Order: C-alpha cells, then structure tokens, then sequence
C-alpha cells in the first residue's frame, strides 16, 4: 500500500500514442509503454512516460531489452534524478497477456507499478487505473495477481496553466483572472448543493437511509472553518499589507509620470521661449 | 469491516448473546462507528427489561464522552481496559471535531490523566489508529488536529449539517455575484476610457484642422 | 452627543450675535464646553476676546478661567480642588460635572500607560479621590498594591474588498 | 475528422519538399500549429530548467503555409546556458533519439527547435539569429520557439512565442507592430539591435479527440487546485527582481530628465504597472479563498 501521485502529462502522452498509432493502422491497436518518476519512502511519483518497443509471437509479447536499456540510458542522459517505476498499456480489465508481460517486466525492477487507460469508456470517471502485483497462493497454487491502489492528481503551477489554456482554448485583465477563479468557485457551489439536496432528502424522507454518507457529511461540515489560528490571521495581514504598500509605490510612479506629460505640456504653452 | 460481521451474526441472538455481542463489539479493536448495531429493531427492543444498562452503554459508546461515563459509572456495566481506551479515543475526536488546537489541560481534565507521558503516549495511540491525524506541541502545551473522523449521528443533528451547508451554498453564490460584478466594472471602466481618448484626440484632430486650413 | 450639538448652538449663536456681543450664559457655557473637550487653544482664545465689560459684571467667568488655568498648566490637584469651589443653576453644573468624570478617566488612563510603579499618594492625586479608597479600589480593576511601601503597579491595556482591489488594477491598468 | 491531422503523409511531404514554393516568397510560413501534448512538455521542461535555460527540438511536418508541430524532444546539454550546442553530446543524442523514435512509429521529422528564456521576455538574441540564420540557409524549412516558464507563472497565461528569421542581405518593408516587451536593462542593447531580422508567426494550439475528452473528464478532479494555488508565495524572487530592475530603469529615466529611446518614463511607468497588476491579482485570489473557506463559520 503505496500512495500514487499521477501527472497529466503521462495521461496526455499514452492518449496521443493511442490515437497515433490508431490513425497510423487504420484501426485500433493496443500500445505498451513505460513509465518514469521518483519513489519517496512510500511516496511513488510519475512524471514522465516514453514508449518502448515490443514484438508478438504465437499469443504472447516480448519486449525487447536491448532498446529499452538504450532508452534508459538516453533519458538519464536528460533527467538525472528520475527512475524506471512501471509500465502502461491501454484496455480494459487485466489480462492473462498482461500478467505474462507484468511477468516479463518484474525482471528489471522489484515490484514495477501497472497503469491501464481505457480509450473506449462510457462512464463519468477518467479511465485511468493503477495496479500493482501481489502474489499469493491459491488452493495450494502460487499465482501473482493485481491489487488495485487509489492515486491522486499532483499538483505543479506550469502543469496547472499548460493544462487549463489547452482544455480552455478561448477586453481587460481583472476579467480572466476573475472568469477562471469563477469557473472553479462554479464547480465547489454545484458540488456542495448537490450533497446539501442528499442530505435535506434523506432528512425528509426520500432515500435510503444511509449512515456513513451522513457521518462523512457531518465530518465536511465540521471542518469550517479553515485555520482561524491567530499566526495565520497574522501571516494573511502581512501579505495584505505588503501588497498595499506595492500598489501605493506603483501607483505613486503613475503619478509621477501624469505630472511629467503636465509638466511638459504646460511649459510648452505657457511659456515664450 | 467488522461491524458487518457483528449485524450479520447477531440476528437470531437475544438476552444475553445480545449482551455478551455488544460487550464483545465494544472491545473489539477497529470499529469507531456504531450506527447500524443501534440502529437493529432487537437493539432497541432491549430497552425493555433488566439489561437496559448495556442498551445505555452502546448509546454512551456511540454519542458520549468520558465525563459522561465518569458522571453515570454506577448505572453502566463495569469496562474494561480495552473498552476504557476505546472511549478516551472517543473523547478525543469528539475534542477534535469542535476544537482544531487542543490545549493539554482540558484532555488532561476530560481523560483523567495524571502526567503528561500518559496523555501523550495515547494521543500517538490515537494517531496511529488512523481515526485522528495531527501534531503534538509540547512548548506551547497544544494539540494540532489536521483530520478527524466524523463520529455517530442522531435524527435531530442533520439540521444543522443542512443549516451549514446551506450558509456555505449562499457564500458561494455571493462570491460568484460579487465576481460577476466586478468583471463587469472593469470592462466598463476601460471602454469608457477607451472612448473618452478617442473623443479627446478627435477634437484634436478637428482643431488641426480647422485652424490649418 | 448631548454636549456636541450644544456647543455647536452656542458657537452659531456666537458667530451671529446682535453685533459681535452675546450673553453672558452663552459666553460661560461656551467656555465651560470648550474645557469639557479639551480644545485648550480655542478656549484660550475664547477668553482673550471676551470684553472686559462682561469678565467684570460676571464673576463666574472668574472661576471658569481658574478651571481652565488648572487644566492648562496639567495641574490634577489644581483641577479637583478648583472645580469644587463654585456653583451656577443648571447651566453648568451638568457641564462641569462631566468634565469631572473625563478628568478622572483621563487620569486613569495617564496613570495607566505611562507608569509601572507609582506611589499610593501620587496616585491618589493624579486620581482625585484620597488615598484609602483608591487603594482599595484598584485590586478590584485588576492593578496590584502592596503595603509597607504602598507602590502600585499599574497594568498596561465586508464584501467591498474586491471592489477596492478592482479599482486599484483600473486605475493602474487605465 | 479531427484526427485527420494526425495523419502523416509521406508522399505529400516528400512532394512539398521537393517543389519547395518558400523560395520564391519570402514571408510564406504566416501560422504556427502546435499540438497540447508539444506545448505541455515544452513548458515542463521549461520549468524544470528552473532559473538557467533548456533548449531541445521539435518533430512536425508542414501543410501548405502553416507549419504544424507534434512532438518537442529534450537533448541534455547539461543546460546551464552552456556557450552553444554541444561537445558533440548534443550532436549524437538528437540523431539518437530520431533514429530511435523512427523504429517505434514517431515517423515525423525535425521542424525546429525551442529553447526558454526565462525571466526576460520571447524574443530571439544575437546568438539565437544567427543560429536561426544558418539553419534555415541549409535545412529548410526551421522554426525557433521561445518559452518564458517564470512569465508564464507570474501572469497565469503561457509565454511562447515562435519566430523565422529573414535572409542575410533582405530588408523587410516596415510592418512593424511592435508590441510593448518588458526587457531587463542588461539585455536591451541585444533586442534593439537584432530586432527586424525575424518575424513572429501566429501561434494556435490543437488537440485530438481522446485528448479533448480525457481533458474534460480531468478537470472533475483537477478544479481543486485552482482554488488551493497562492499564486503569491511560489512567486516572490521574481517579483524582486522584475523591482531591482524598475529602480534602474526609474534611475536612467530621472537622469535622462536632468539632461538634455525616447520617455524612458514611459517605459518605466508600463513596467511597474505589470509588475504591480500581477501583484494585486495575487492577492485578490487570496482574498477571495479567504471570503470562501473561512468564514463560512459552521
Ligand atoms: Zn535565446
């Protein structure tokens, strides 16, 4: 049980191989590649991903070692500090095909992590799944099956921008920055209202009573509000103030410059050389 | 999840395997939360009877506290060490929930405690159950919460889960309103700059003009 | 509130005036309002253009002054013992009975902010009141005494945000 | 369909090279095409280049007067702003890295190459010309991408700008737009003097279809961090210095006041009202974090 730390670059990297290869073919085709990132004691962090290359003989896939310690050293010749973590594939659930090559990675690192995207999907939720390989024995039998680990978005403010101007693609400057905090704010209120709508209903009668929604709703209720703490209240006046006293200089410069056009134009005109 | 075990196998018992299920529940080590157990027809039912103290000590197990223990110890069955410590982690996250910086002196007060080591010692006991993150302050005698589950509820409590949330719906649509305005104002503020320039360089122009000529 | 819209009357009824001279009972409570505010100068200078005519018909005018000299020259003692030697019928009993109460607060909060450990009896005449009470009293407010040295120690006590923000980037943007 | 630009014609590619028509025009490549998973690595990249300078390459094609770009690749360099391209590390890596990439199914070839300037604007050097200069004279056609990762912060929107040089020799007529550039004090003299030997194309982004719906299906999950950003702390070295800059340039405007280009003043003035905007934006998000967690009092 390790915590997973997605990026959406790898997302975006195995999503433009998919459809590269795609309309490369002529029909759809299932692609493996590799994935790279940093391991903090039972942190686990994906970053990057490249593509590694792969033959099939008979039913089964081999991937060939060769290139990709090539490609291993190529990009630690690039990124210093980033490691191998596991590979990715697109589909649907695990395979026998994909524990015959889980099989085949294990043999370069210790336990290789396992990412699956499905292209075709018809749910709510971002086809994105990570595994990783326990094995166990069955009636007397060894056999290494997945367990599946829950990951979460990591955060990076280039990361932020890049991905929000390409979902978005789209007279001021108080009006962007207001129009993208306004769409995430957007987002919160339509959340919290639907729970709210859950729980008056439940209140009222009209569902299921369920107990662990309720105990977790009075658990989100609980936690308003955030940081009260006097040294918070003391660090947010600190800003505030600096940034007033920045906007003060600022707009003292302004000024200046206003006067110097008076200035000029007064000493143009009032004046009889 | 052991509390679905516990309502699974406690169907057909009554009496005293009801007693000695619930007893056995308490000091069960993992389970935090005792809804549905409360919530059985044959739970309720037990009211009514002689063993209605074990009935009163699943409800101080689900919505109490160790000053509520400590205030109705005659009436409620005698507890265990186990039982003990499963309430003063009770008691520290009902804290929790309200308070987000502990001093030390109202857990002290609350959990009878002596010394501090004692206190500590089930402070950490507490955090590594994962049923309370946060962060011991020894200088300042405080106890920084981050998380803490949220605990059993009552019938009568969702009123103000709805009343919070709601406060915090409105604050949102007041956000979105005074953002829509504000936008609005700085859009009109600069064409209105825009246009006074350009009147201001068109009488200019005209001036030029006429007096060129 | 009650003292402010009276001095404001009374400086109008001054300014307008049947030829520059008002009545002796405006003089004495425009006086007497101006040292409730303390706006020492102007009381100073409310005194200077006071004919003589009227400082000699009227000797309550007198008194009025000394009170004034008193706060003038920051005199406690001076003030306690001045305020309590005169008298007038209700046109300025209430005035000087309030410039009592802020002497006294003034003090306290004097005596407060700018001491840590100050003699029982100096206390008690910046305060007014004699020694004794005072001394019982101040326990009582959270100040603490000792005796056999009678050394007290005093102790020392939205939604338009992003309105002003937005027109602050305005303004700079143009 | 949208894919369809995903196709890679092999044939039409070869024709269009062989019957190259940018010789006989000279501002032929007017729009400047790049892909969502291009520009997301080139600004990574960028960013994780930290203060100093990364430069790699770019793998596209061309349709008719638009130059499209699918994929940007890293070469090591050690970076550091090193004196120019390679102790021959460089050299092998870029041929490398294509033959590799020809053997997986990246069958598109180099049309450029991107580098970051962080801190002072996109705008193509002395070096950076020349460079452009030499490989357009041979290897046609060539695109240089400029990226600002620290502007790009600051301001919340990408800075990347993509520039062609003009033949040695060639006198552009006029048409210059010109729009207003923050530039350090020691990196001006660079900028006024190579500035009309290259022309910036326009720029527009694109992605496929899995690509859009994967982006729509991730931001459910990623709203949380445009409301948890505070956009003022990650940014406060590059705040001071953009003031140290101000302060010179404030200085050189009173000199030139007290003697006797033009309205350094001027410059100043649109300067510190950027730096001063950015500032008042950071705080008014803050400002509204606050108004939305913390005083919703339960
Ligand atoms: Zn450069």
């Amino acid at each position: 049980s390790v915590s997973v730390a997605l990026h959406p670059l790898v997302i975006l990297n195995i999503s433009d191989h998919w459809i590269r290869m795609r309309s490369q073919e002529g029909r759809p085709v299932q692609v493996i590649g590799a994935l790279i990132g940093k391991q903090e004691g039972r942190n686990i962090e994906v970053m990057n991903s490249f593509e590694l290359l792969s033959h099939t003989v008979e039913e089964k896939i081999i991937i060939d070692k060769e290139y990709y310690y090539t490609k291993e050293e190529q990009f630690k010749q690039v990124f210093k500090e980033l490691e191998f973590l596991g590979w990715y594939t697109t589909g649907g659930p695990p395979d026998p095909s994909d524990i015959h090559v889980h099989k085949q990675v294990c043999e370069i690192i210790e336990s290789p992590l396992f990412l699956k995207l499905n292209p075709m999907t018809k749910h709510t939720d971002l086809p994105v799944s990570v595994f990783e390989s326990v094995i166990d024995i069955i009636n007397g039998e060894a056999t290494m099956l997945f367990a599946e680990l829950t990951y979460t978005l990591a955060t990076e403010e280039a990361e932020r921008i890049g991905v929000d101007h390409v979902a978005r693609m789209t007279n001021s400057t108080v009006a962007e920055h207001l129009i993208a905090q306004h769409s995430a704010i957007k987002m919160l209120h339509s959340r919290v209202k639907l729970i709210l709508e859950y729980v008056k209903a439940s209140e009222a009668g009209e569902v299921p009573f369920n107990h662990e929604i309720l105990r977790e709703a009075y658990a989100l209720c609980h936690c308003l509000p955030v940081l009260s703490t006097d040294k918070f209240k003391t660090d947010f006046y600190d800003q505030c103030n600096d940034v007033g006293l920045m906007a003060y200089l600022g707009t003292i410069t302004k000024t200046c410059n206003t006067m110097n056009q008076f200035v000029n134009k007064f000493n143009v005109l009032y004046d009889r050389q | 999840n052991l509390l679905e075990q516990f309502i699974l196998l406690a169907k057909g018992t009554s009496g005293s395997a009801l007693t000695a299920l619930i007893s056995q529940v308490l000091e069960a080590p993992g389970v935090y939360v005792f809804g549905e157990l409360l919530e059985l027809a044959n739970v309720q039912e037990l009211a009514e009877g002689a063993n209605a103290a074990y009935l009163q000590l699943l409800n101080l197990f689900a919505y109490g506290t160790y000053p509520d223990y400590i205030a109705n110890k005659e009436s409620l069955p005698e507890l265990s060490t186990a039982q003990q410590n499963k309430l003063k982690h009770l008691t520290i996250v009902s804290l929790a929930s309200r308070m987000k910086c502990i001093p030390y002196s109202v857990l002290l007060k609350d959990l009878e405690m002596r010394n501090l080591r004692e206190l500590e010692d089930l402070i950490i006991e507490a955090v590594y159950t994962d049923i309370i993150q946060g962060k011991l302050d020894q200088r300042n005698q405080l106890l920084e919460v981050d998380f803490c589950i949220g605990r059993d509820i009552r019938k009568k409590d969702i009123n103000n889960i709805v009343k919070t949330l709601h406060e915090w719906c409105d604050g949102c649509e007041a956000v979105l309103l005074g953002i829509e305005q504000q936008v609005l104002r700085a859009n009109q503020y600069k064409e209105n700059h825009n246009r006074t320039q350009q009147q201001v360089e068109a009488e200019v122009t005209n001036i030029k003009k006429t007096l060129k000529a | 509130f009650s003292f402010k819209k009276l001095l404001d009357q009374c400086e109008n009824q001054e300014l307008e005036a049947p030829g520059g001279i008002a009545t002796p009972p405006v003089y004495g409570q425009l006086l007497a309002l101006y040292l409730l505010h303390n706006d020492m100068n102007n009381a100073r200078y409310l005194w200077k253009r006071i004919p003589p005519a009227i400082k000699s018909a009227n000797s309550e005018l007198g008194g009025i002054w000394s009170v004034g000299q008193r706060i003038w020259q920051r005199d406690f003692p001076g003030i306690y013992t001045t305020i309590n030697a005169h008298q007038w019928s209700e046109t300025v009993q209430p005035i000087m009975e309030a410039l009592r109460d802020a002497t006294r607060r003034r003090a306290f909060a004097l005596v407060s902010q700018a001491y840590t450990s100050i003699i029982a009896d100096d206390f008690a005449a910046f305060v007014g009141l004699p020694v004794e009470e005072a001394v019982k009293g101040i326990l009582e407010q959270g100040w603490q005494a000792d005796s056999t040295t009678r050394m007290v120690l005093p102790r020392k006590p939205n939604e338009q945000q992003l309105a002003r923000l937005t027109d602050y980037v305005a303004f700079l943007e143009n | 369909s949208i894919d369809e630009i995903y196709k890679y014609d092999k044939k039409q590619q070869q024709e269009i090279l062989a019957a190259k028509p940018w010789t006989k025009d000279h501002h032929y490549f007017k729009y400047c095409k790049i892909s969502a998973l291009a520009l997301l690595k080139m600004v990574m990249h960028a960013r994780s280049g930290g203060n100093l300078e990364v430069m790699g390459l770019m793998l596209g094609k061309v349709d008719g007067e638009t130059m499209i770009i699918m994929d940007s690749f890293a070469l090591p360099v050690e970076g550091t702003e090193t004196r120019v391209n390679a102790q021959a590390a460089a050299y092998e890596y870029m041929a490398a890295y294509i033959e590799n990439a020809k053997q997986v199914g990246r069958l598109e070839n180099a049309i450029g190459w991107y580098h970051s300037h962080p801190g002072y604007g996109c705008w193509l050097s002395g070096i950076d010309v020349s460079t452009q200069m030499l490989n357009q004279q041979f290897q046609e056609p060539f695109v240089a991408v400029v990226i600002d990762p620290t502007r790009t912060i600051s301001a919340g929107k990408v800075n990347l700008g993509a520039f062609r040089t003009y033949p040695k020799g060639y006198k552009p007529p006029d048409e210059g737009p010109s729009e207003y550039q923050t530039i350090p004090l020691n990196k001006i003299e660079d900028f006024g003097v190579h500035c009309k030997q290259y022309y910036a194309l326009e720029v527009s982004y694109f992605k496929s279809s899995l690509d859009r719906k994967l982006l729509e299906l991730l931001w459910n999950k990623y709203w949380v961090n445009t409301l948890s950003s505070s956009s003022l702390l990650t940014n406060a070295d590059y705040t001071t210095g953009q003031v140290f800059d101000l302060s010179e340039k404030l200085e050189q405007s009173e000199a030139q006041l007290g003697r006797g280009s033009e309205d350094k003043l001027a410059k100043a003035t649109r300067d510190s009202c950027k730096t001063t905007i950015e500032a008042i934006h950071g705080l008014m998000s803050q400002v509204i974090k606050d108004k939305l967690f913390n005083q919703i009092n339960i």
